[PDB]
RNA sequence: CGAUGUCGGCUCAUCACAUCCUGGGGCUGAAGUAGGUCCCAAGGGUAUGGCUGUUCGCCAUUUAAAGUGGUACGCGAGCUGGGUUUAGAACGUCGUGAGACAGUUCGGUCCCUAUCUGCCGUGGGCGCUGGAGAACUGAGGGGGGCUGCUCCUAGUACGAGAGGACCGGAGUGGACGCAUCACUGGUGUUCGGGUUGUCAUGCCAAUGGCACUGCCCGGUAGCUAAAUGCGGAAGAGAUAAGUGCUGAAAGCAUCUAAGCACGAAACUUGCCCCGAGAUGAGUUCUCCCUGACCCUUUAAGGGUCCUGAAGGAACGUUGAAGACGACGACGUUGAUAGGCCGGGUGUGUAAGCGCAGCGAUGCGUUGAGCUAACCGGUACUAAUGAACCGUGAGGCUUAACCU
RNA sequence: AAUUCCUUGUCGGGUAAGUUCCGACCUGCACGAAUGGCGUAAUGAUGGCCAGGCUGUCUCCACCCGAGACUCAGUGAAAU
RNA sequence: ACACAGGUGGUCAGGUAGAGAAUACCAAGGCGCUUGAGAGAACUCGGGUGAAGGAACUAGGCAAAAUGGUGCCGUAACUUC
């Protein structure tokens, strides 16, 4: 689902166990995340070497849910603990430099297609 | 543009090779008998009068069995006259079925609305409901948007009531022609036809551009 | 808020006007006597069908 | 409305509904005949054919049978050897409805509700 | 003339070997992903079985740490080529649902010995 | 002064235009992308949270617009009680004092079964002119009409140059209206299985009654959005501002005087639905009936008999229809309701038997047993003949033609 | 500050932002010593605040079971 | 004032579950609440079950839901001990 107030973990490196949901966005009345859809967060125990800060606002997108993507066939394929990627919102592309968990190739908006080129098998 | 006549049965999936399923509504054809031929004779007008399949007719009015004797010798069901426009339509050579379908991909379905009893606003207008919260009751679900102030005095259609709705006529225009086989007499669409199971699924072919 | 005029005896007639509950309509013929009954009911006589049961 | 509802919902509570049913099957066995109403007695078929058309299979493991739904405690021990023979064989249609119309100067629709003694 | 319970059987398939709740099932499927047509394997135990028409479906779980994925099916998909059937398991219920909240070795499925 | 309950909020829209987004025309110090900014128009469209009673003001983050306004400065026979607001009381201050502050803080009550207009749905009487059954025209009405971001059309147009766009699309999101149960979860006290307590069944196996359906878990039929599908068209007609031609009055000049064209996201027809009480009540097809007598203070009434069609309804078995009526099936020329005998989804292999086992219990017979809506067969039980209503060719005037 | 005019002060921390929370500033327009001043534990029908647990309060309602409402029948009130 | 859920002091006590005079089921004993039959509607009052998020709701965790037994372990700051 992940909606307002939810508390969940950064599949990006350098951005600690927590960070908050803070409103959907994009259009009228929007309410709830799916895969790939770009969401309003704010970060609150991120390592102090990493290139974000607490306290100050960003965008992320959906990278597990348990509504899952079924996008290309009707087939529902779901992940198990909520997770969010964070996007950088003037240069496009994720700031990290790991990612975590096995990730979905799903994530197809030139704004993120950079997440097929990294280290995962996917 | 004349109307085929399929009635309801219920959907099926169909797949390709991608692994896609393809969600399709099932309609299966039997099509008309023709039963008057109209040209030129009554206010300049052409009408086919259609009627659909074959019926048991077993305790019939003698107002529709003499009809039905110059009909032909089987009785079907319905009628609709169904007029003709000047160069577009015809009823010379053979009578027409899902050849209809051939080039021309979106479709609308006429039939007939389910019975909603009471009805209501909250649920059928989209409307919002009172919260049984903060010590409020007794008025939860109860329409009473209808005024200000004294200033409205007259009501017009914006304004939602209680009271029967459906059992009248009702028309889809959101479907799309997925796959047409004339030897199977099979018609299947994207998306889903109003009402019962049954009933009479008009369906013609879309004459928006 | 409350009634402020009396209904007339006009009114008053104008919502008795479909006051029958039963009219009442003709009844139905028996089978073996020459007795006549309500529609689907047995007499309170017992008499329906030819059969005449229950009878007291 | 209702859903898929198709039973009648009659008068008095589900519970009270299943006890009164119980009781007036059992006992319309050693009565033959019972006075009550229309719409009550329209539902008794579907509790009091299915308790004599219990006895038309025969077995030592039919007779803990009338224990769990329809319970009386007197036909237990008479209509297997009485009625499961010949009379349960026809599996139904052992009921006959009589409608009677008022009781008396109130509105509740009478009936009585009766057993077949000889099927021929 | 007469369609439903018939149209659908024209894209079932011709054979599909027979499996019950909590049977181990490893099922074979056809993916492009993104380029090139592979075949993909998913290892796992049965915990919901399919029934009725064209597109019923099956609930697979991985269950071999007590962890790890579940993953959906149907056995007249275009796209899913075989199944092994590699072990007949041993369940007293029509649903395992209940091995969505067991992460031991209380998720532990014997064999049916059928 | 015989009471139009106090501020904001939620619910709910609706009207204006000095137009906010959309369109139409234009000047730019507008070479192009953006920007600045004025006429013309009301079809469609215009944000949520923090402290705070506060809408607001401030802030955080978002827009194509979060436009400027009217609506008892739109909110109680609609709501909450926080602002406001007494009678308990305090802090600060003032007033000898009793009291006082639209200062401050805790606390402090929220009544209302409708007569009629306004409305929504729905019966019965009357009109449409012989009765009956039904399908078509269409006076007129409503619905549809908006769009962010990016990618392509296009490094093409322009311009040292950087940079970088129209038409028309697609990819991805939304408002709003409209429809489904195939997906998927949930629910599912008419289906199944497990289990705690206690009473009943002599007792035990085993099964009920009650305990939030005692508790726990699946789930058919069906609902449902937490699921899925979909949208503003061409031809023809006609329209402010604007685009105008030929041209006078006023030799020229001019869109106007005589004379005649173009055209907007708007609009009529076209599509989708309603609709002949359209008392201006239209059309056409299918079906039916070919009768008399008595009396009178009668150009009209009251009586009796022959003979009632085609059809309709009651009365039933009830439902896709339902508050009640209405209305969809079926009434033995029958599948309408119930039941039986099965199948299917659903549950999960029982109560027994055999063996093994101290025994709890396991395994085999057994994919057992049980069932409601889904699906099939069946007249097993019930929907009686009739009775009832509906009458005998259907009022008045005119024209022409054949006679 | 329950006391504060500029004042919803100023500044540090706590938020995405805080007329509120904790602390520091002194310039207390008017705290202050029984008219009581400062101070702490268990406790308290105690005002304000931070985090977690647990949740249909909400996102957004959806289905299920009764009584009153509905239908007829019985015996039959009130303001106005 | 009503065949009015209000008021009203003393006296006795049981299976099983339970620490209990709470509470579930029940025995002895008492009783079926002095209008009836149906329909299965919104709506009001009362109940039941609920996915994934979670206080975002709201002035405000108000209200509701979860927890809840016993035995064995384990136990912070503050403190007038």
């Amino acid at each position: 689902m992940i909606q307002e107030q939810t508390m969940l973990n950064v599949a990006d490196n350098s951005g600690a166990r927590r960070v908050m949901c803070i409103k959907v966005l994009g259009g009228s009345h929007r309410r709830y995340a799916g895969v790939g859809d770009i969401i309003k967060i704010t970060i609150k125990e991120a390592i102090p070497r990493g290139k974000v800060k607490k306290g100050d606002v960003l965008k992320a997108v959906v990278v597990r849910t348990k509504k899952g993507v079924r996008r290309p066939d009707g087939s529902v394929i779901r992940f198990d603990g909520n997770a969010c990627v964070l996007l950088n919102n003037n240069s496009e592309q994720p700031i990290g430099t790991r990612i975590f968990g096995p990730v979905t190739r799903e994530l197809r908006s030139e704004k993120f297609m950079k997440i097929i080129s990294l280290a995962p098998e996917v | 543009m004349i109307g085929l006549v399929g009635k309801k049965v219920g959907m099926t999936r169909i797949f390709t090779e991608d692994g896609v399923s393809i969600p399709v509504t099932v309609i299966e054809v039997e099509a008309n008998r023709v039963t008057q031929v109209k040209d030129l004779a009554n206010d300049g007008y052409r009408a086919i009068q259609v009627t659909t399949g074959a019926k048991k007719a077993n305790r019939v009015t003698k107002p529709e069995a003499g009809h039905f004797a110059k009909a032909g010798v089987e009785a079907g069901r319905g009628l609709w006259e169904f007029r003709l426009a000047e160069g577009e339509e015809f009823t010379v050579g053979q009578s027409i079925s899902v050849e209809l379908f051939a080039d021309v991909k979106k479709v609308d379905v006429t039939g007939t609305s389910k019975g909603k009893g009471f009805a209501g606003t909250v649920k059928r207008w989209n409307f919002r409901t009172q919260d049984a919260t903060h010590g409020n009751s007794l008025s939860h679900r109860v329409p009473g948007s209808i005024g200000q102030n004294q200033t409205p005095g007259k009501v017009f259609k914006g304004k939602k009531m209680a009271g029967q709705m459906g059992n009248e006529r009702v028309t889809v225009q959101s479907l799309d022609v997925v796959r047409v086989d004339a030897e199977r007499n099979l018609l299947l669409v994207k998306g889903a036809v109003p009402g019962a199971t049954g009933s009479d699924l008009i369906v013609k072919p879309a004459v928006k551009a | 808020a409350v009634q402020q005029n009396k209904p007339t005896r006009s009114k008053r007639g104008m919502r008795r006007s479909h006051d029958a509950l039963t009219a009442v309509t003709s009844l139905s013929v028996d089978k073996t006597s020459g007795e006549k009954h309500l529609r689907h009911h047995i007499t309170a006589d017992g008499y329906y069908r030819g059969r005449k049961v229950i009878a007291k | 409305m209702r859903h898929r509802k198709s039973g009648r919902q009659l008068n008095r509570n589900s519970s009270h509904r299943q006890a009164m049913f119980r009781n007036m099957a059992g006992s319309l066995v050693r009565h033959e005949i019972i006075k009550t109403t229309l719409p009550k007695a329209k539902e008794l078929r579907r509790v009091v054919e299915p308790l004599i058309t219990l006895a038309k299979t025969d077995s030592v493991a039919n007779r803990r049978l009338a224990f769990a739904r329809t319970r009386d405690n007197e036909i237990v021990a008479k209509l297997f050897n009485e009625l499961g023979p010949r009379f349960a064989s026809r599996a139904g249609g052992y009921t006959r409805i009589l409608k009677c119309g008022f009781r008396a100067g109130d509105n509740a629709p009478m009936a009585y509700i009766e057993l077949v003694d000889r099927s021929e | 003339s007469n369609i439903i319970k018939q149209l659908e059987q024209e894209q079932m398939k011709q054979d599909v070997p027979s499996f019950r709740p909590g049977d181990t099932v490893e099922v074979k499927v056809w993916v492009v992903e993104g380029s090139k047509k592979r075949l993909q394997a998913f290892e796992g135990v049965v915990i919901a079985i399919r029934n009725r028409g064209l597109h019923s479906a099956f609930t697979v779980r991985k269950i071999s740490n007590g962890e790890g994925v579940e993953r959906v099916f149907q056995t007249h998909s275009p796209v899913v080529d075989s199944i092994s059937v590699k072990r007949r398991g041993a369940v007293r219920k029509a649903k395992l649902y209940y091995l969505r909240e067991r992460t031991g070795k209380a998720a532990r499925i014997k064999e049916r010995l059928n």
